[PDB]
């Protein structure tokens, strides 16, 4: 029941600068699970956030509901992320490495 | 200073009629 | 071509007439007034009567039901025949249930001009 | 609409209580007037105030300042700074404000 | 037209040196009144419309 | 599709310039209680008179300069 | 080899009350509703008090040893998989003046457990709504834990 | 927007027609009207406006004004001899050096 | 008088803040007593049942 263009993944601006990273967390966890936050650091990227949930529903609702939220005195700019491009290779080796163990424990071939 | 603080407050916190 | 361009094209034809601002004496199933059998197609393999039945009654009351499964293991080949009470209720279940997700398998309806029994 | 306000205040007068009898000496007035020139002396600076408390303060200045402009017709031209502009589109809003300070003059905060 | 016009300039130039005509007690109780008003019956500000509003 | 994502996921998906952080090892212990039970415990105004300011006015989202308008959507790419 | 059968199939409620994979029985009812009475449910292990349960803000709570899916994890394991549902239903009545009207009320129901659900730890008859009613005690499998229901104003 | 080639023609028919007649002047440029002729005119043009910089005394004024009367820009602007609009930039200028 | 009102205001929303809040914590805790003893009355049809 969900338009694709949903994610777990959410794009933030308008954020107080320098703002308190527990502050950040349960501000965003009164939602639910968040499997990860980054802050941006170079001044261009200062001030915006982008959080990975861990819920597909609870990413969805957090943007239903938090979009339109005013904190220090600026209203929460949020957006879906379109995670569209990598940005360095899958590391063939572990990769095959951790799936050998998947095989070699549960007997497939 | 003492005064102040007393009668001041005495009177905003019955300042509005209506409360 | 696959079952699913065969769905859509069904479908276009609804919605071409559509366009066109059809009256309801010259649609194109007015040349199948005759004959109450759909034809279900695309079904998984797994549903049987009950559920084709229980899902199908919407329309009407369900008089015939033949679901056709390959005679040497007995199971279904996934296409189906059914005979409503009226022909209205084919119009009614062509136009209303051709492209539906059943199970993940979308399956689709028409009708049948010359059914023959078996 | 206005003739089922007009009703409306036909029957509640007929609903308060005893409001017909005179037998000990009551009396009903009822008086109807206007305001004379409101939309002529609304103050511009009070305004501001009266405003920002019930809007934001950036909105509060937009309309206050929307008021204060030139008026023009051939060749007259002076500015607003008294009363108010009718034709803006929040006009209704100013009025009806400023129009509830004054009911609450004219009745009174307990009343 | 012309002579309400010329009537309305003179009212807002006297207006700028007369002064305000709304003493100073008035204007505060006025203000007074309304903010007591407003505080009982619990009426919160409309804020500034959102950039992210739903309506 | 929703199936959850590794470290390497995460930085294979997202650009330069970020700091990652769980705020506290209580702050991954709140997300450990938060979607275990959210059930409410105590399911959470009145005239206030504001005090002016000038932030919500300082910020700026459209590129100052003679450039067109910016969509709400292509912020991302903008 | 299989006959014609005219039976059903687990597809349709298969696809229907699916949920994290694991198709529910259960599934509300027409009549269902979301309480304005906002209820609470205290929980008591022997004595010593729980955090408080404000269950107000559903149109009902299904328990069961089942974790991911349940609202409240009843977690001993004599605990079903999906063990009971409490269910708020708008039912009728008569009022004083015989009008008419509808208040939502809150009902219990067993969703087939192995051991059973304790309602003034009486056994209860399963796939029935027992009404809730003030003050009442509530005890699932043979568990430790009970919960009194009660409302802010009571 | 308007550019110096436009401007220079306004300053010429301006000072051949008179400020009354903004409607042959409106007749003198493409895509300009009589009411924005006359805007450009009573803003920017005119050689009565002075485009210097503020003596401290303009300065202390614009202050002690714009908070007596608060966002009447038109009517605080004549007081000080500027328009509305250089007032009001010089004055969210001055508030924003002091913040 | 804006300066001053805002204060006004201030202190009475505290004052008023403060009292109901007191009286919600005194309600808790009635309700509390009265789910302990409800329990051990217990622990010592005027129903509806459904088919």
């Amino acid at each position: 029941r969900l338009p694709p263009e949903v994610n777990r993944i959410l794009y933030i601006r308008n954020l107080p600068y320098k703002i308190t990273a527990e502050e950040m967390y349960d501000i965003f966890g009164k939602y639910g699970p968040i499997r990860q936050i980054r802050v941006g650091n170079t001044p261009e990227t200062r001030g915006t956030a982008y959080v990975v949930y861990e819920d597909i529903f609870d990413a969805k609702n957090a943007c239903d509901h938090l979009s339109g939220f005013n904190v220090c005195n600026r209203y929460l700019v949020v957006l879906y992320y379109n995670a569209n491009r990598a940005f360095q290779k899958m590391d063939t080796k572990k990769k095959e490495e951790q799936l050998k163990l998947l095989k070699e424990k549960y007997g497939i071939n | 200073x003492x005064x102040x603080x007393x009668x001041x407050r005495x009177x905003x916190x019955x300042x509005l009629p209506l409360x | 071509m696959n079952p699913l361009t065969k769905v859509k094209l069904i479908n276009e034809l609804n919605e071409r007439e559509v366009q066109l601002g059809v009256a309801d004496k010259v649609s194109w199933h007015s040349e199948y007034k005759d004959s109450a059998w759909i034809f279900l197609g695309g079904l998984p393999y797994e549903l049987t009567e009950g559920d084709i039945i229980c899902v199908f009654s919407q329309y009407g009351e369900i008089v015939n039901i033949n679901l056709v499964r390959d005679k040497k293991t007995g199971k279904s080949k996934g296409f189906c025949f059914l005979c409503y009470e009226d022909q209205r209720s084919t119009i009614l279940a062509v136009d209303n249930f051709n492209g539906i997700k059943i199970k993940g398998r979308t399956i689709r309806v028409d009708h049948v001009s010359n059914y023959r029994a078996p | 609409p206005p003739p089922l306000l007009v009703y409306k205040w036909c029957q509640g007068i007929n609903n308060l209580q005893d409001v017909w009898e005179t037998s000990e000496g009551e009396c009903n007035v009822m008086l109807e007037s206007r305001f004379e020139k409101m939309y002529e002396k609304i103050d511009l600076t009070l305004l501001n105030r009266l405003l920002r408390l019930i809007v934001d303060h950036n909105i509060a200045d937009y309309m206050t300042a929307k008021n204060n402009v030139v008026i023009n017709y051939k060749d007259m031209n002076h500015t607003n700074s008294y009363g108010i502009i009718r034709g803006l589109q929040f006009a209704s809003f100013i009025v009806q404000y400023y129009g509830l300070v004054m009911d609450l003059l004219v009745l009174g905060l307990h009343r | 037209t012309r002579l309400y016009l010329k009537a309305e300039q003179e009212r807002q130039h006297n207006y700028l040196k007369d002064g305000p005509y709304i003493t100073a007690e008035e204007a505060v109780a006025v203000y007074t009144t309304t903010v007591h008003w407003l505080e009982s019956r619990r009426f919160s500000p409309i804020p500034f419309p959102p950039l992210s509003y739903k309506h | 599709r929703n199936r959850p994502l590794s470290d390497e996921e995460l930085d294979a998906m997202f650009p330069e310039g970020y700091k990652v952080l769980p705020p506290p090892a209580g702050y991954v212990p709140i997300r450990t209680p938060a979607r275990k039970l959210t059930a409410t415990p105590t399911p959470l105004t009145g005239f206030h008179m504001q005090t002016e300011d000038r932030t919500m006015k300082s910020v700026n989202d459209q590129p100052s300069g003679n450039l067109p308008f910016l969509k709400p959507d292509d912020i991302q790419y903008f | 080899k299989e006959k014609p059968s005219f039976e059903l199939s687990g597809a349709l409620l298969e696809d229907t009350n699916t949920f994290r994979g694991v198709v529910i029985k259960y599934s509300e009812p027409p009549e269902a509703r979301i309480p304005k009475k906002r209820w609470r449910l205290y929980p008591f292990k022997n004595d010593e008090v729980l955090p408080v349960m404000y269950i107000h803000r559903q149109s009902a709570y299904l328990l069961g040893r089942h974790r991911r899916i349940a609202d409240i994890p009843i977690d001993h394991p004599s605990c079903s998989k999906q063990h009971a549902v409490f269910q708020y239903r708008l039912v009728e009545y008569t009022r004083a003046d015989g009008t008419v009207g509808r208040r939502v009320k809150p009902y219990i129901i067993d969703l087939g457990s192995g051991n059973g659900t304790f309602l003034n730890n009486k056994r209860i008859e399963p796939q029935r709504y027992y009404e809730l009613k003030e003050k009442d005690v509530l005890k699932f499998g043979f568990s430790s834990r009970e919960y009194v229901l009660l409302h802010e104003s009571s | 927007v308007w550019r110096n080639t436009e401007d220079e023609i306004l300053k010429a028919a301006v000072m051949k027609y008179g400020k009354n007649q903004w409607s042959r002047i409106a007749s003198l440029l493409h895509r300009k009207s009589a009411k924005q002729c006359k805007a450009r005119w009573y803003e920017w043009l005119d050689p009565s406006i002075k485009k210097t910089e503020w003596s401290r005394e303009e300065e202390e004024k614009l202050l002690h004004l714009a908070k007596l009367m608060p966002t009447q820009w038109r009517t605080i602007a004549p007081i000080i001899g500027r328009t509305a609009a250089q007032c009001l930039e010089h004055y969210e200028f001055l508030l924003d050096k002091a913040a | 008088a804006d300066r001053k009102a805002r204060e006004a205001v201030e202190m009475r929303a505290q004052v008023e803040r403060k009292m109901a809040q007191k009286e919600k914590e005194k309600h808790e805790e009635k309700l509390r007593e009265m789910a302990q003893k409800a329990r051990e009355r217990r622990a010592g049809e005027n129903r509806d049942i459904s088919e």
